[PDB]
RNA sequence: ACCUAUACAUUACCGCUAAAGUAGAUGAUUUAUAUUACUUGUGAUAUAAAUUUUGAAACUUUAGUGAGUAGGAAGGUACAAUGGUAUGCGUAGAAGUGUUUGGCGUAAGCCUGCAUGGAGCUGCCAUUGGUACAGAUCUUGGUGGAUAGUAGCAAAUAAUCGA
RNA sequence: AGAUCAAGGUUAUGAUAUAAAUGUCCCAGUGGGCCACUUUUGGUAAGCAGAACUGGCGCUGUGGGAUGAACCAAACGUAAU
RNA sequence: AAGUGCUGAUAGAUUUAUAUGAUUACAGUGCGUUAAUUUUUCGGAAUUAUAUAAUGGCAUAAUUAUCAUUGAUUUUUGUGUUUAUUAUAUGCACUUGUAUGAUUAACAAUGCGAAAGAUUCAGGAUACCUUCGGGACCCGUCUUGAAACACGGACCAAGGAGUCUAACAUAUGUGCAAGUUAUUGGGAUAUAAACCUAAUAGCGUAAUUAACUUGACUAAUAAUGGGAUUAGUUUUUUAGCUAU
RNA sequence: AGAGUUAAACAGUACGUGAAACUGCUUAGAGGUUAAGCCCGAUGAACCUGAAUAUCCGUUAUGGAAAAUUCAUCAUUAAAAUUGUAAUAUUUAAAUAAUAUUAUGAGAAUAGUGUGCAUUUUUUCCAUAUAAGGACAUUGUAAUCUAUUAGCAUAUACCAAA
């Protein structure tokens, strides 16, 4: 089931396959009516696909940080975040303390 | 001499002691490996309290340090010389167990050779028979 | 020659009654073998899903022989398809030495009907047979639908 | 504690193709980043429908590629099919277009290419029109098909025309008692 | 006042579920410095050093969350064979078996040392099966307690001496 | 009762969205239930018999009631506080 | 209600942030107008105008709208007024500074992976023995309910039970597509394989009647023709947004 | 029981391996409570596993040796590729592209020769200077964040209660 055997030719026997699976042109003649089977995929290199200068004037996006970042303070014995999130409030603190 | 790996992490675990199936104790038959009871009035499928506990994935190691030995290191089975030649540049994640297959004629390879390449070799002393 | 990892027993097992219940057994055949009884302990199951089983509607003929009704079919869909596509580009100039000639029965068919709303040509179709609309809509395009023999 | 999160919050779609061809699995490795680095909806309906079985990509025949085409305004938008373009005999003469498709019959491809247009695969559409602009994706009946047909059905209410599992089409065969008025019952 | 749950809460970890991000690497990015356009000022160029693959079936980020018979679905795991493969292992000791050898896994399991053993065996990718046992008054062989010496060796009259 | 025009302000209670909508496989199992508040019928009563509603047990561990299938708290990934 | 002014303790601290993406925006320190005022004299110290809309305060106009209306409450404000309050007007360098990347790190002590040789500190219900505390009924089964005064099981090794087939139906994979399908046969031939292949034949392509009849849209064109609800591509002009 | 034979008798006619069930013997510790077993936390004994080197307020200041070089400011020379141009032939009339040949050019690249070519270069080992030659682990310590728990209490404002 595992594809590709290494295989060797002679001159005679390479100079037949354009007759039992025809061409890509007509079909075949050993086989009747046999037509060589078309890819999903013609031109199948993704890295040049994605290279690829006819692609990347679309794209938008590229978000390049990652924003983690993430542990929540106590504004209530943590004075830095009271004066970070309700600024007014360090007024009213060197308000009555003065 | 093989310094441990990769500025070592502390490796924490829930539960060292192992699962060991119920009724294993009153019988020769049974086999401590865990299996899962199925049956109806069983109080430890039940999970009542002050028989045994059941395996589940919340006892899962930490990701970080899941599979590292005690040496901070992962086994990787070697089984002749050209397997080490993987371990070149993974000798800093990874360590070797010469395998109970490979023998002492061989193994003698595999431990100067291993040597050079720095990796910590978690069996050497195996088949040593100080001997023919 | 089926893989069985995914069939159930290779999982069922072992838990206990196997996917079949502990209260209501896999017993051996609990409701009748075959189509027992469609008409007492299984009719709902039998009318839904068959409304038309246990009865009669008639006529025998004992020996129906298989060539009496062969008459096969096509449209006046096809019709064209028959002579080449490649051979309608020329008589679609406008140039009109014909009418082709469509012999019906020596492809296989007998009875042309008359799906169709073919092109406006003409056609000169031999076949066995006849719509009421396959002789119209041919003779509206100039040509007959003509009888083989 | 919280009563609930119960079920499904499991949601309920397929999110990779099962075809493991090494063709379609490509085309989706390009699709994948063609929709999430340029927020298309086009993107999304050719990534999402190159995940679909064969049933959901059901055969679109080369008049509906035309039939279509011909409602106008559009003469150098590319048809674009995720899935099969079969052949219409009862179409004759065929319109110059320009096709992109998974698999493209031969009596299709000697015709449209004899037009002449083009047949694409889905890699030079989007070497192409990454963006979908001047394209058309369509897709044929999902339940054209004959496996439909019965679903679903109760005799008795005045809707079902919904096709028995019989063996064989005659008399003496499902057409007697519950379907006409004499025997039983009309259903 | 105070004590008390597998509840509540804040944290670490496992899974699940739901979102979100990354693939121009004859590219991107630093740090300096030479030059520089110079816009005051900041960029562009040269040099020197540096970082920068991932079974994309991957990696990274974020949040919620976890009862379960009957039952269904996924992913693993043991057994044995076939087709390919591992320039596999093996009388310098295979399978098996034992074992206070040492670990790994959440588990099924698995690796390894020593002991014995004495000729074959395994990992991976396919596809398969006579494919996993605690039960069935299950089958067939073996063995325990009882009892390893207990019930018992009591009908038919009876033997004893010395050689 | 409809088919096309013309005019229309700020979209017409509140609070919710652990996603909702829809096919197929009507696929597995099930089609013996018991308990309880309030309602209730037969019986003299019953840990009896039969129904209506809601919640439970069945399938469910943990805390409490010395003890317990259903009571009262509380629903359960491995741990610290 | 305010931080008012703290003092005590507890447990905890993810992070390979490139093992495929800011360590930078913040603020905080150390150099470059002024002048008197004050205080200690060794610092500090204080001071105005410096530009606000000014926000709060006062007076007044003004109007929206009201508990109750003598009034009060406003509302849109606007002016004047001074009483205060707040913010903006800190670049260039330079720190071992604070913050923020699930905010744990600075100081010491103890001890040398130590050539083979070999200790220290932590840990090991691995699989047991010793000592205590807590919990803890026997499994499988049927059952509404089993530890049951329910049934099976003394123990152990081997064996041991959802399969082949036939025909459908759905789902998924694959090939070809109005077709498709060698396989009964034949031919080539390398060997019960593979290859090649004529005439059919099934199934599909057209149906409905008990039957005989009959046989699918006005038309050279049309997806339930027509209608709604339509993903999407084309398109409209409009300010408009980044670049221009 | 000695001895002998064999590679082996732990292959001596249960003749390969030799499991469990059950057990005679040795060694170890222990015994009046759920009958014993067992779960969880610890324990004594025993055995065991793991453990660390380039810095504070730096992969910085600075002196010794050795060897040597396609390295220099090196220079020629010989290749073989790479990359990017151009040309021919294969191509689906053309282009594109793709292959393969031909040729240009740059910088690089080895190998060989080469101011001085060891002049202060160049690859490798040694000196002293700030915290210290650690860099780790196990700990007492310190302050910080999160969640929390107890504690003292500067001061306003409010309602009648005089």
């Amino acid at each position: 089931g595992h594809v590709g055997r290494f295989v060797i030719w002679t001159e005679s026997a390479f100079a037949r396959l354009n007759d039992l699976f025809g061409t890509w042109k007509k079909p075949s003649t050993l086989k009747k009516g046999y037509n060589l089977p078309q890819p999903k995929m013609a031109n199948t290199d993704l890295s040049r696909l994605l290279k690829s200068e006819e692609i990347r004037k679309v794209l938008r996006d590229p978000r390049k940080r990652v924003f983690r970042s993430v542990r929540r303070l106590n504004p209530l014995t943590n004075v830095r975040q009271l004066i970070k999130l309700n600024p007014y409030a360090e007024v009213l603190k060197r308000r009555a303390a003065l | 001499m093989t310094i441990r790996p990769a500025y070592r992490p502390k490796i924490v675990k829930k539960r060292t002691k192992h699962f060991i199936r119920h009724q294993s104790d009153r019988y020769a038959k049974l086999s401590h490996k865990w299996r899962k009871p199925k049956g109806i009035d069983n109080r430890v499928r039940r999970r009542f309290k002050g028989q045994y506990l059941m395996p589940n994935i919340g006892y899962g190691s930490n990701k970080r340090t899941r599979h590292m030995l005690p040496t901070g290191f992962k086994k990787f089975l070697v089984h002749n010389v050209r397997e080490l030649e993987v371990l070149l540049m993974q000798n800093r994640v990874y360590c070797g167990e010469i395998a109970h297959g490979v023998s002492s004629k061989k193994r003698k390879e595999i431990v100067e050779r291993a040597k050079q390449l720095s990796v910590r070799l978690t069996n050497p002393n195996g088949r040593l028979r100080s001997q023919e | 020659m089926s893989n069985i990892k995914r069939k159930k027993t290779r999982k069922l097992r072992g838990h206990v009654s196997h996917g079949h219940g502990r209260i209501g057994k896999h017993r051996k055949h609990p409701g009748g073998r075959g189509n027992a009884g469609g008409m007492h302990h299984h009719r709902i199951n039998f009318d839904k899903y068959h409304p038309g089983y246990f009865g009669k509607v008639g006529m025998r003929n004992f020996h129906l022989r298989r060539q009496h009704k062969f008459r096969p079919e096509i449209n006046l869909d096809k019709l064209w398809s028959l002579v080449g596509a490649e051979k309608f580009a020329e008589l679609e100039k406008e140039k009109s030495t014909k009418a082709p000639v469509i012999d019906l029965v020596k492809f296989g068919y007998y009875k042309l009907l008359g799906r169709g709303h073919l092109p406006a040509r003409p056609v000169i179709v031999k076949a066995k047979y006849f719509s009421k609309k396959a002789e119209d809509k041919i003779k509206k395009a100039g040509g007959v639908c003509l009888l083989s023999a | 504690g919280i009563d609930i999160n119960h079920k499904y919050d499991r949601k309920v779609r397929r999110t990779e193709p099962k075809s493991q061809d090494v063709y379609l699995r490509l085309l989706v490795k390009l699709y994948r980043f063609l929709q999430r680095r340029t927020n298309k909806k086009f993107n999304r309906i050719i990534l999402k429908r190159l995940f679909m079985s064969k049933i959901n990509r059901p055969p679109l025949s080369l008049q509906r590629i035309a039939r279509f085409f011909k409602a106008a305004n559009q003469p150098e938008s590319t048809i674009v099919v995720v899935g099969t373009v079969t052949d219409d005999a009862r179409l004759l003469v065929v319109p110059k277009l320009t096709v992109c498709a998974l698999h493209v019959t031969q009596t299709a491809r000697e015709r449209i290419l004899k037009a002449g247009g083009e047949v694409l695969t889905f890699d030079q559409l989007a070497l192409r029109s990454p963006t979908g602009k001047n394209t058309l994706l369509l897709q044929g009946r999902r339940t054209a098909r004959t496996a439909c047909k019965h679903f679903g059905k109760a005799p008795g209410v005045p809707h079902s025309h919904t096709r028995p599992y019989v063996r064989s089409k005659g008399r003496k065969f499902e057409r007697a008692r519950g379907r006409r008025s004499s025997c039983g019952y009309k259903k």
